[PDB]
RNA sequence: GUAGCGAAAGACGGGUGAGAAUCCCGUCCACCGAUUGACUAAGGUUUCCAGAGGAAGGCUCGUCCGCUCUGGGUUAGUCG
RNA sequence: CCGAUAGUGAACCAGUACCGUGAGGGAAAGGUGAAAAGCACCCCGGAAGGGGAGUGAAAUAGAACCUGAAACCGUGUGCU
């Protein structure tokens, strides 16, 4: 229960694809704030 | 759980030592060995 | 229900002595399911507050604990006390919620979605 | 047009911060900035004083229209490791990385 | 004789709270004792004590960078003085 | 980015600071309980304490440390 | 005759660190610049690191510092 071949890079990278990381939404705060994210209270100027 | 190496200061110095090993020719053997290599330490 | 991952008889001491702190404090920074599983614990408790029975106030006292706030002027008083004479006077009205709570963002030690809590 | 600036030799792999680096990627002073200070590693804060020093530079020095700045190119490479044990009752290794970082951040013109 | 032996006197802390009363620190040589000590100094100072004691170190061990080795042992040394006192500094 | 992260109930507040799950103060709670308790021996050799410090170390973290630096620290006619 | 995997074990901290109850075994570790002339001062940063400035014939000559290969790791890119 060990490696019999090499990872070839390839491999690697190609399943390395969906390792990756994504965002937040990062509205604007229009009921009450500055840049604050959709609905959002404070963490700086925010709303909801 | 027991292992080897229980120390004793005194027991080591006694089975090496300087006054010990300056006993015998064949004790006092060594220390010139030591000192042909000029191994910086004794017993 | 919720489990936590801890135990139960660590649990049941973990509630009651938060709902306590919580009753001091009235509001409090913590974890998010703590406070989501407090909530209706405390919920039952002021709604046993605002009936001053002498059967609640037994009720009570086996949940909560023994304490004393230094009240102010150098005063002293139990949760006991605060809960059946300063509080269920103030939501006598109140027919459900009586708090609030307040999404935060992570803490540094972990991802920890954390929370505070507050008090309506 | 494009200030710099680097941090040297960093405690970090460029395994673990690639992926950090991979998003602001052609984008923004200001939404990069954000999403530093929203998405939640160890990496973040590091890269925004970074960042804040490069743009130090490129207005201290350079003098530079901020929020027309977008980011040029910023990456990071491997450094020198180090090396440490475990004890285990006998030998047992392993090895501490480190990182070359690198932001070049441009006015997006010349 | 009698100023070899006494290398210089000590101070601190704990010296300056012995100080206080008429207990005094020197570090002396290491080979020696009381009696011989309170013989030199009792005439030196022309003062007279009450009692002593003594305690002796192991060399703090010590490392300057890539060269290391350790201090000298120290034969701490203390004395009780019953009248007069001493113009130190 | 896999396996693994060694035994003992923590919670909140307050503080701290650039920065806090891991430091401090507090309240409660909890555990040992012929003991994870206290003593002495050996054995260990300054890890001790007062400060100062993140660099390296600490199996996470780290404003803390048995890490570092500095400075101090072990007192006998009866004890042995 | 060798020129730092050589040459003696050792061109440096060598019979040394280290290992070993014990005899005994036993390492690794050379190269700034002609001149330290070893980056004055500003900016950021908790600092560390930096960007400028300034030095120098030169700083991809910045103290681990002559070049600086390859494995390895990255970023762009034209055709895919």
């Amino acid at each position: 229960a060990v490696p019999k071949r090499r990872t070839s890079k390839t491999r690697k990278n190609k399943r390395r694809t969906h390792f990756k990381i994504s965002v937040p939404g990062m509205t604007e705060c229009p009921n009450c704030g500055e840049y604050k994210l959709s609905h959002r209270v404070c963490k700086n100027c925010g709303s909801y | 759980v027991k292992r080897t190496y229980q120390p004793n200061k005194r027991k080591h110095s006694k089975v090496h030592g300087f006054r010990k090993r300056m006993s015998t020719k064949n004790g006092r053997k060594v220390l010139a060995r030591r000192r042909r290599k000029g191994r910086k330490v004794l017993s | 229900y919720r489990k936590l991952g801890r135990t139960s008889d660590q649990r049941k001491a973990m509630l009651r002595d938060l709902a306590t702190s919580l009753i001091i404090s009235e509001r409090i920074e913590t974890t998010e399911a703590r406070a989501k599983e407090v909530r209706s614990v405390v919920e039952k408790l002021i709604t046993l507050g605002k009936k001053g029975d002498l059967a609640s106030r037994r009720n009570a006292a086996k949940t909560l604990r023994n304490v004393e706030i230094l009240n102010e002027d150098e005063t002293t008083q139990t949760a006991l006390q605060k809960l059946f004479g300063e509080i269920a006077e103030r939501y006598t009205e109140r027919q459900g919620g009586y708090t609030r709570i307040l999404k935060q963002g992570p803490r540094r030690g972990d991802g920890a979605e954390s929370v505070i809590i507050e008090l309506v | 047009m494009e200030a710099k600036a680097v941090a040297r030799t960093i405690r970090i792999a460029p395994r673990k911060v690639r992926l950090v680096l991979d998003l602001i990627r052609g984008k923004n002073a200001a939404e990069a900035i954000a999403i530093l200070k929203l998405t939640n590693k160890a990496s973040s804060p590091v890269i925004e004083k970074v960042l804040m020093s490069a743009l130090a530079n490129a207005e201290h020095n350079y003098d530079m229209n901020t929020d027309e700045l977008v980011v040029k190119e910023a990456y990071a490479n491997e450094g020198p490791t180090l090396k440490r044990f475990r004890p285990q009752g006998r030998a047992s290794a392993i090895n501490k990385r480190t990182s070359h970082i690198t932001i070049v951040v441009s006015d997006g013109k010349e | 004789e009698a100023r070899d032996i006494l290398k210089r006197p000590v101070i601190t802390e704990k010296s300056s709270e012995a100080m206080a009363e008429d207990k005094y620190t020197f570090d002396v040589d290491t080979r020696v004792n009381k009696t011989q000590v309170k013989m030199a100094v009792e005439e030196i100072f022309n003062v007279k004590v009450a009692s002593v004691n003594i305690m002796n170190y192991k060399p703090k061990k010590k490392r300057m960078g890539r060269y290391q080795g350790y201090t000298n042992k120290r034969r701490k040394a203390i004395v009780t003085l019953k009248e007069g006192s001493i113009d130190l500094f």
